[PDB]
RNA sequence: UAAUUGCGAUAACGAACGAGACCUUAACCUACUAAAUAGUGGUGCUAGCAUUUGCUGGUUAUCCACUUCUUAGAGGGACUAUCGGUUUCAAGCCGAUGGAAGUUUGAGGCAAUAACAGGUCUGUGAUGCCCUUAGACGUUCUGGGCCGCACGCGCGCUACACUGACGGAGCCAGCGAGUCUAACCUUGGCCGAGAGGUCUUGGUAAUCUUGUGAAACUCCGUCGUGCUGGGGAUAGAGCAUUGUAAUUAUUGCUCUUCAACGAGGAAUUCCUAGUAAGCGCAAGUCAUCAGCUUGCGUUGAUUACGUCCCUGCCCUUUGUACACACC
């Protein structure tokens, strides 16, 4: 009979998971030459799929543009090449 | 509170007044002479006796 | 057949059983204490008391039937239990003997203060350092009360411990 | 009659016995080199005394450490204390006293707890409480 | 590592017996959200359909969905000794049968009405609303009406 | 000088041996896996259910190589863990005895793990050599 | 008469009792003494148990 | 010294550090000096510890509990918040990750960045209440540097945890962003907002 | 024969002195033996309620029983063992003989 | 001074009890004996690496001054050593090239002449008094009952989610616990996804549980600025056991369904050490499992020397018309 709470609205994240060719190559060309790259930064800015970002980072690091220096858990240190 | 009991205080006073020439300034030989000149039922008690003895002799030397 | 862990506790329980039985059944005869000695195929138990002849009785029938008592109780081998009696030295130095004497005096019916004076003079003639008796309960009063009589100084530490404190 | 020294690093409930010999400079813990200590963060902690003493003087000394009891941190700290005390014992037996004094000075300047035993063992449990010295509640109504 | 291509076939909304199915989430969690099937059922049907977990829900086929509903509605057909099923030794049939989304509520309420009509103590406690399996309503459990 | 798991690492060693045992395929897996929970304290079979039996075999082989006489109870105790038994506090629960026994018997049959005197399972000679070979392989690949 | 003890008294607190007061609560079976806690407190000094901590 | 040969690979970076100069894999833990009188005789300078998990006799004496190194202070400050309170094994890991990110960003010295942040977001004064009787009274003064750094770190972490409260995202990112916002001056941080409203009321009272 | 004479006492000083006289008698008889091995003294702890009923603060007591076990490995005939046991006798000391 | 413990003491001096004093689990007894329950140097036999010092493991008598991990004993300690600052330069409070620390060395036990009409003629076979001794208030049996719900109160447990649910993998605890008219403690196989027993070169007990493989860490993946994947609590079906009996689920398990919970408003609780707490073990009742109780393991941020406002206590001043003495 009582709610006992304000129960305001939430952020209501609308993170798109499907992307087109334009979005894909845009994010692929925007991730280089950037000094602010991480999972949280990508989520905040590009709002892209985390798994797609991870596989893209793995491909980019196996070919070699941005190198990972730490292989700890839940975080990897990425530094771009000059 | 670290100050000890009046019984052991009197024990130390009497030991000093009765065997002052025997004992010396050094604390270790103070223990190893008190253990043989005075019968004490506790090693801790004899340690406290010798500690206050050397403290009072230090006060005598400076004071 | 038994681990030593349970066996030590069992031996302690048997010693407590013998002590409690002897003090319960021998309160009138002035029981003081029991000691034991274990040897192959023989167990000697010695009763430290005052009236050795009286606890012996006539022809030792008391000790014979007490041995049979302990036998049929603890289910040992027949005839392997033997008890002797010994007169305690320094009889008044045990609180149990003093308590039994005061029980006897109360049964006789002399005054409580007279009995206190008598036990005080007896303990000082024996040579004990100090004593303290306490009578608690009703004594010619609707509600109970506790009165303590003390002689000398009695410490309250476990530095003398059971070694020097007798309760 | 080959050189052999037996030391022990102690902790709250962890004991690590160290056999120090003259070898090729390889350190074995639980029958294995300590390079697989696992967390990858405690390896640097173990290496800090070795880093400050340098590989030059520890070139021909091999230590075999058998640990038991305690926890991970307890065992690794006991290992470091054991290797330090075995090193000082080796210096006492054979190596220069001046070198022993300089290593002791460096160790004391860095951290006094490297050689000295961590003998601050915990207080026991207490009645009327859940922890060591904590009470539940003086409930009134 | 391995890569994956995303086509236009990705569908955000789906249907399952006139019930909305959430997209843009993992398949297993989608079936958990779907009534009558939980995490273990979702994992088992994923294994039976033989699809890698890394693949998203959009990269799924109509034949895969048909196979998943087939295994959902007929687990015993896949040569299972039938000990992973919720409804076993039912009185109405005596043979193990898989519960469905609305069929879970159906079977529960038929059990409820069976208890009511036999007038069992368990059934009367269920009808009254007080705990039947030994819990106490003495102290807590009253902010529920 | 000398090759052993004592010398080589473990983080990549376990994955390398898992891949090697996957390639060998001489484990004789049961078949009825991916439906059992593998432990009454476990409520969720692994995500990569396509394998992981090679991982468990490598783990038990390493355990019986470090030690020398282990048992099914020891295996259950090691592979057990905490259970979140509702509001009640956690507890320690073992693994599944039947699958443990079947994996032990499969290891005995293949010969990677042998029987030992006085009762127990022990690392076998062929298992010791292939462990050393894989250790050398990873220690040569990374270096 | 066999109808007096038809209900079993082989196990349980009905048989696991002390030998002093024949009570079935506050019993200790450790070291096989089977004694009540307060009677144990009374007779522990003579039994052998001593208070240290 | 001669290169010893063993099956165990001694890592290249630590080998180079041993040969030439003691440091981390890339992070140079030298030049840690600070000229501030608020930090003189209170910061471990030129006595670095590669690991901040120390078991020393600190609380036995008077102020060694406050004389323990700043990295250990950060570890203990992270070690709080109930369920998180404890677990020094991961406290050292999280402080190491924060050090790594604060070196990746601001290519200047990370400890210089951290002292800049401390001296920038440390609350400059505090008010204290006195009961007295009948009504509580306020009296405003300044505080000690240790209290300053403690309150600054506590407010920063509290803001980070309240921004990540009922959230499903990692905490290292928000800790790093709070630290960088405090260091540079952004007016959007929770702790910075509290500090600026506090200094508003302080300058009103002064 | 490899006999083991085992003492299962609680009296710490009594155990020490009986072991001392046994070992000194063995030394003066010049017969091979093993040293007196002491099993770690076992403490039997009883945590029981201070008060009979449920009055007052929750207070408990920990009764302790220290029991000392020790054994000496000897090799002597039955008559020599009996003479050894008879000599240096003390009540309460619990002795027992095993043969390996 | 976490004690009228003490320096100094106005009429006091001199003693007593409480206190102080009495002690291992909390070490380093490297003087000396100590586990077919121990070690490495090599000792007989072995799998793998170069026939480039040897390596881990094994059955136990197949070894050679020994105790470096654990017990003792006539006898060890650290007595706040020694110095620098403050006291008619009198107790003490602090900083410093070393032992286990120099806040009294850690926590506890035993324990103030007297009191409470505080708990127990209601788990005690201490027992006069009003109650029974032919349907007894004693005892015995079946089924109920401290197990019932509109309701309030405190102890305790689970949460508010990259720390945790997690899963497949590495490596770990000290005191102790365990079988005689009882066949007990889950050690390796068979009936068997597991739960009962079928064989005991494991148990009168450091070796069978057990050197307590759990409690916290490291490669990998989801909850990725949530009306739920944290929350197996909130229900039903089945798979299992001593017990001449478990239905209002004795307990575990395999599934299916998150009706609550976004640092939580006034009041209060416990805490300076390696302390509260992050989390699991041993024992009690036991037929089954505790969340209760008595004992350990990884670590803790900024006082510990500082006052009555509320939780209070004590001493002495002061005022009484009080003595089963403010009830």
């Amino acid at each position: 009979k009582k709610k006992w709470s304000k129960k305001s609205m939430k952020d209501r994240a609308q993170h798109a998971v499907i992307l087109d060719q334009e979005k894909y190559d845009r994010i692929l060309k925007e991730v280089p030459t950037y000094r602010y790259v991480s999972v949280s930064v990508l989520v905040d800015r590009l709002k892209i799929g985390g798994s797609l970002a991870r596989i893209a980072l793995r491909h980019l690091e196996k070919e070699g543009i941005i190198k990972p220096i730490s292989k700890h858990s839940k975080q990897a240190i990425y530094t771009r090449a000059t | 509170g670290r100050v000890r009991t009046k019984t052991v205080k009197r024990a130390s006073k009497a030991l000093i007044e009765r065997y002052y020439p025997k004992l010396t300034l050094d604390f270790q030989t103070n223990k190893r002479l008190c253990d043989e000149i005075a019968t004490i039922q506790s090693k801790r008690l004899r340690n406290k006796i010798a500690g206050y003895t050397t403290h009072l002799m230090k006060r005598i030397q400076k004071g | 057949l038994i681990s030593k862990k349970r066996k030590l506790v069992a031996d302690g329980v048997f010693y407590a059983e013998l002590n409690e039985f002897f003090t319960r059944e021998l309160a009138e005869e002035g029981y003081s204490g029991v000691e034991v000695r274990v040897t192959p195929t023989k167990t000697e138990v010695i009763i430290r008391a005052t009236r050795t002849q009286d606890v012996l009785g006539e022809n030792g029938r008391r000790i014979n039937e007490l041995t049979l008592l302990v036998q049929k109780r603890f289910k040992y081998a027949p005839g392997t239990i033997v008890l002797y009696a010994e007169r305690v030295q320094d009889r008044g130095l045990s609180a149990v003997a003093q308590a039994e004497s005061m029980k006897f005096k109360l049964l006789n019916g002399l005054a409580i203060r007279r009995a206190a004076y008598g036990v005080v003079r007896y303990v000082m003639e024996s040579g004990a350092k100090g004593c303290e008796v306490v009578v608690s309960g009703k004594l010619r009063a609707a509600r109970a009360k506790a009165m303590k009589f003390a002689d000398g100084f009695l410490i309250h530490s476990g530095q003398p411990v059971n070694d020097f404190i007798d309760t | 009659a080959v050189p052999s020294v037996q030391t022990f690093g102690k902790k709250k409930s962890a004991t690590a016995v160290a056999h120090v010999k003259a070898g090729k400079g390889l350190i074995k813990v639980n029958g294995s080199p300590i390079t697989l200590v696992e967390p990858e963060i405690l390896r640097f902690k173990v290496y800090e005394p070795l880093l400050l003493v340098g590989l030059d003087k520890f070139s021909n000394i091999d230590i075999r450490v058998r640990v038991t009891g305690g926890g991970h941190v307890s065992q690794v700290y006991a290992i470091r204390q054991a290797i330090a005390k075995g090193l000082v014992a080796y210096h006492q037996k054979y190596v220069d006293e001046q070198s022993k004094n300089e290593l002791k000075k460096a160790f004391t300047s860095y951290d006094r707890t490297l050689l000295i035993a961590d003998s601050r063992r915990p207080e026991p449990k207490k009645f009327g409480g859940k922890g060591a010295r904590s009470r539940f509640q003086k409930s009134y109504r | 590592s391995l890569v994956v291509q995303e086509q236009g076939s990705f569908q955000h909304i789906l249907r399952l017996l006139n019930t909305n199915v959430d997209g843009n989430i993992k398949i297993v969690y989608a079936l958990t959200t779907i009534k009558g099937v939980g995490r273990r059922y979702s994992n088992l049907v994923c294994k039976k359909a033989d699809v890698d977990l890394h693949k998203r829900a959009g990269e799924l086929t109509q034949e895969e969905l048909e196979r998943i509903v087939q295994i959902m509605q007929n687990p015993t057909h896949y040569k299972i000794p039938a000990w992973f099923l919720n409804r076993q030794n039912d009185i109405t049939d005596g043979k193990d049968y898989h519960t469905l989304a609305n069929n879970v509520e159906s079977k529960l309420r038929d059990d409820l009405e069976r208890l009511k009509k036999i007038r069992a103590h368990r059934g009367i406690r269920h009808f009254w609303g007080l705990r039947v399996r030994g819990q106490h309503t003495k102290t807590t459990g009253r902010r529920r009406a | 000088p000398g090759v052993s798991v004592r010398d080589v690492a473990a983080q990549d060693f376990i994955n390398a041996y898992a891949s090697f045992l996957q390639r060998q395929g001489k484990l004789e897996v049961p078949g009825y896996v991916d439906i059992v929970k593998t432990s009454s304290g476990n409520e969720m079979p692994p995500q990569d259910a396509e394998g992981w039996f090679y991982k468990r075999a490598a783990s038990v082989a390493r355990h019986i190589y470090m030690r020398k006489q282990v048992g099914v109870g020891k295996l259950n105790k090691l592979y057990g863990g905490a259970k979140s038994r509702g509001v009640r506090p956690y507890k320690h629960i073992d693994a599944s005895g039947s699958i443990n026994r079947k994996v032990l018997q499969a290891l005995e049959k293949i010969g990677i793990v042998e029987i030992s005197p006085k009762g127990g399972r022990r690392i076998s000679e062929n298992g010791q050599r292939d462990l050393d070979r894989i250790a050398a392989q990873t220690l040569e690949e990374d270096e | 008469e066999n109808v007096w003890f038809s209900h079993p008294r082989r196990y349980g607190k009905g048989s696991r009792q002390c030998r002093v007061c024949s009570s079935h609560t506050g019993l200790i079976r450790k070291y096989g003494l089977n004694i009540c806690r307060q009677c144990f407190r009374e007779k522990a000094n003579d039994i052998g148990f001593n208070k240290f901590r | 010294f001669t290169p010893v040969v063993l099956a165990t690979p001694i890592p290249e970076e630590v080998q180079q550090a041993q040969t030439e100069i003691k440091l981390f894999n890339k992070w140079s833990f030298e030049e840690v000096e600070v000229k501030d009188a608020s930090l003189v005789d209170y910061v471990q300078v030129r006595q670095p510890i590669f690991v901040a998990h120390t078991a020393g006799r600190y609380a036995n004496k008077r102020f060694r509990k406050a004389q323990c190194p700043i990295i250990e202070r950060l570890t203990n400050s992270l070690m709080m918040n109930g369920r998180n309170n404890g677990k020094k094994l991961k406290a050292v890991r999280i402080i190491k990750h924060t050090l790594d990110i604060i070196n990746v960003l601001t290519d200047q010295n990370p400890i210089q960045v951290v002292v800049d942040a401390i001296t920038n977001t440390g609350p400059r004064e505090d008010t204290t209440r006195v009961g007295g009787g009948g009504a509580a009274r306020r009296q405003a003064v300044d505080v000690s540097p240790l209290r300053r750094v403690n309150q600054a770190i506590a407010l920063l972490t509290i803001g980070a945890r309240e921004a990540a409260f009922r959230n499903i995202k990692t905490i290292a990112e928000t800790l790093a962003e709070e630290l960088i916002n405090a260091a540079k001056g952004s007016s959007t941080s929770y702790a910075i907002k509290k500090k600026d409203e506090l200094e508003r009321v302080a300058k009103s009272n002064r | 024969i490899k006999i083991r004479i085992t003492l299962t006492s609680t009296k710490v000083k009594q155990l020490e002195n009986v072991s001392s006289n046994i070992v000194k008698n063995a030394e003066q008889h010049n017969l091979v033996k093993k040293g007196p091995v002491r099993l770690p003294t076992k403490v039997l702890k009883i945590s029981t309620r201070k008060t009979p009923n449920g009055e007052g603060s929750k207070t408990w007591e920990t009764y302790e029983m220290r029991i000392h076990k020790r054994y000496i490995d000897l090799e002597a005939p039955v008559q020599i063992v009996k003479r050894i046991t008879q000599i240096t006798i003390e009540p309460g000391v619990d002795v027992e003989v095993v043969v390996a």
